[PDB]
């Protein structure tokens, strides 16, 4: 389920591809039981799989807002410059 | 113990 | 070491419901790696509200509970996912409420660790009546949701193809399944929720045959039943064999025999008679009628007719497509130790504390 | 050992917070055995902490050179008017 | 199911010791997560050559590996954290080669699946003596970048300081040490070894200023060396090292500085001493005595008749006319064999590796 | 079936 997430390259990983990752991480990890270290394993999991989200997160919406921006800027230079 | 019963109903949400 | 339960401030109760439910996504990395997650740290929250003897508490939470599930529920109804959730956890939350009601009943698959967490001080048999309500209502609203979305796909992808096809059904059948297995919904739920989508996909085909001349030929016959198998290889492939769903296609199967079996012979209508079991008389005359090839003579359907007069059912052709089997929520224990589980950073949930 | 580079916001991150995390996590599930499923578990952590890596790493890199681009086009539309 | 084998083409095998050996970093997700990883590749990639029975790639494998390791460790043998990545790593592909060797003797502690992992065709018996050679050389030049690290904070440290190097300067430089060895999954009995030749560079470096110097004799000095010592002592409490021998090389340091607090005056008090010094030569206690500068006016100087009469004591004793430590002595290095309990059956490949054109087998 | 020994001298190296 998160064979095409875990293959793809970082830089173009979606929050989605985050989740679907974390789902098959989850049922893993639940599979191992009730061991109190597996517990602390996987709370440490959550919190490595939270920072992934967020720097994809971050990163996909700084870029998107700039290549607005800077799709805008070069119309009105090219106006400016007629 | 006895475990005092709290009342609910349809009227008491929303 | 931890007994398992959630404190918080009073005047922070809104912002918690707020977090853990108005605004909590359906898809996230905290409830992706540990499903019915919210539901867990609701009824945590209710343990040490119990524990204090703060009946204005307790009452405070579970009230906000319903209501915010309910605010959600409203504002976000046409969201597959988000109902799919909801469900889900507002199910864990009922069995929650059983599992460590202290009724001995309900506590038959606990640890001793988990006897341990029973409530002690508040008997919330009444909560539990309407929370089990409130699910049913959610419960039809999944499958209004998921009847909205399979609806325009059914027709084409069954019968008008040599917009949708077959493998789109199959594909949003794939959809639908996953996103509720991701939510840690009971595989028993899930199952309910198999046999009413594959109903829906029977019931709108065979009525769309059943009003269509264009539709009841040897050749629809073959490739409906070709559909059919296709959706049972769908079962076979998740072990849903048992969910009733084959069942539920069983009207369709038979009129797609009825369009390939001979039609000629006093034998041929006999055959017929005892086939369509599961069909009526007025569904299997209207088929007879449509076919379009030698066309089935007026005196065989004629034949059909007289013979059939042992059935005492009243005479109906259309399948009730919005019709809903009445859903079951089985008691469903978890083996999740609370004492262990820990409130994730991305909840937003830092003004509540373990004890 | 980990507590400080778990605790960090993602944002400030280094990528030896990276190898400081994903040393600990590997102690953690070198300590649960040498069950397959524990091993595959392990490789599922390995990709991910790579993936945490390049993130780490590289992510302000396309923000950085479209930045740059940004105030450059920003000095010019100043410049003509 | 995988055999735990890995194979490569005969002309990708540069590329595969270029990746895993020259320019693997030391520091990174992979081998963090997995210490001693590039070796257990190695290992598995000799293991296909010797089941095919290609002694000539097996030779051209084990040939590239030492050279390689060599090659890594003439251009950055500066770097600390990249002799302790490769003698960590010789040392899991020696232990390796023994676990896996057939041999029954290497086989105690092996599980029914690894016993069957064991090489088929090739008695490497020969090739391990060079390897265990090369991790030798390599701990000596562990040993060589450690000792330049710690030798400018010693004296400044130990001695100079009061309450630019201060002692916690040593503690934080021990603690670098010890936690890259440990992230790099060395053997723990090598991790006692280095830190009691550490140890052994402290107390070497510092008893010699002592002994070297005229203003470090003194009733205050010997106050403030038996309490740095204690902290060093602590540091090998908190981290289990009290077994490591490293608290033994400091003996003759801490004699020194109880020589420096206790009483200098009577006949009995210099019978205490000739018991205590059990560690410093004749030399070295006679010097200390002769540098004692006194507190206070209210101490006295220590007499020259109080010294003859220690330094005829220890006369019935096997003359020992040396005063310095040699600083720079090196304790010969051992490698006991350390057998693993990880599977080779489900050992995968990570990406960050750049050795994708390696297949598993 | 004994192992075929390999040999390994310092001529090999470097």
């Amino acid at each position: 389920e998160d064979e095409g997430a875990l293959a793809k390259s970082p830089l173009q990983l979606t929050t989605d591809d985050v989740y679907d990752i974390s789902y098959v991480v989850g049922r893993e990890l639940m599979a191992l039981g009730s061991d109190p270290r597996v517990t602390r394993l996987q709370f440490k999991i959550v919190r490595v799989m939270e920072m992934l989200e967020t720097l994809v997160n971050e990163g996909s919406l700084a870029v998107e807002e700039l290549r607005m921006e800077r799709d805008n800027l070069k119309q009105e230079v090219e106006g400016l410059r007629k | 113990k006895k475990k005092r019963l709290l009342s609910f109903r349809d009227v008491d949400f929303e | 070491d931890f007994q398992g339960m959630l404190e918080y401030k009073r005047e922070d109760e809104q912002k918690l419901v707020k977090n853990l439910i108005l605004e909590l996504k359906p898809r996230g990395v905290a409830v992706n790696l540990i499903p019915g997650l919210p539901a867990y740290i609701l009824f945590m929250c209710v343990r040490h509200a119990d524990y204090l003897n703060d009946d204005q508490k307790v009452r405070s939470l579970l009230t906000s509970t319903i209501n915010s599930i309910k605010k959600v529920l409203k504002k976000r109804g046409d969201d597959f996912e988000t109902v799919s959730f909801w469900l889900s956890n507002t199910c864990r939350f009922l069995h929650c409420l059983k599992q460590y009601s202290g009724e001995e009943g309900f506590m038959k698959h606990n640890t001793s660790r988990q006897n341990e967490h029973c409530l002690t001080n508040f008997d919330l048999a009444e909560y539990r009546q309407v929370l089990s309500d409130l699910a049913i209502q959610i419960y039809q609203q999944l499958v209004r949701v998921l009847e909205n979305i399979l609806q325009p796909m059914i027709v084409s992808g069954m019968l008008e193809h040599e917009t949708y096809t077959l493998d789109s059904i199959l594909r949003q059948l794939n959809s639908f399944h996953s996103v509720m297995s991701q939510h840690g919904m009971d595989p028993e739920l899930i199952k309910q929720v198999v046999k009413q989508m594959f109903y829906i996909v029977g019931a709108i085909t065979l009525n769309n045959l059943l009003l269509r001349k264009d539709m009841c030929s040897w050749s629809k016959g073959m490739q409906i039943r070709y559909n059919v198998s296709q959706l049972e290889e769908w079962l076979r492939d998740k072990n849903l064999m048992n969910s009733g769903a084959k069942e539920t296609l069983e009207p369709l199967i038979q009129a797609a025999q009825l369009l390939q079996v001979k039609k000629k012979t006093d034998d041929d209508a006999e055959a017929i008679c005892s086939m369509c079991n599961a069909l009526t008389t007025a569904q299997i005359v209207k088929v007879l009628n449509l076919y379009t090839p030698e066309r089935v003579s007026v005196s065989f359907i004629r034949t059909i007719q007289m013979r059939l007069r042992d059935r005492k059912d009243s005479p109906q052709l259309l399948m009730d497509a919005k019709h809903i089997f009445p859903v079951t929520f089985p008691f469903n224990p978890s083996s999740l130790a609370l004492e262990t589980i820990q409130i994730p950073a991305s909840l937003g949930l830092g003004f509540i504390a373990r004890v």
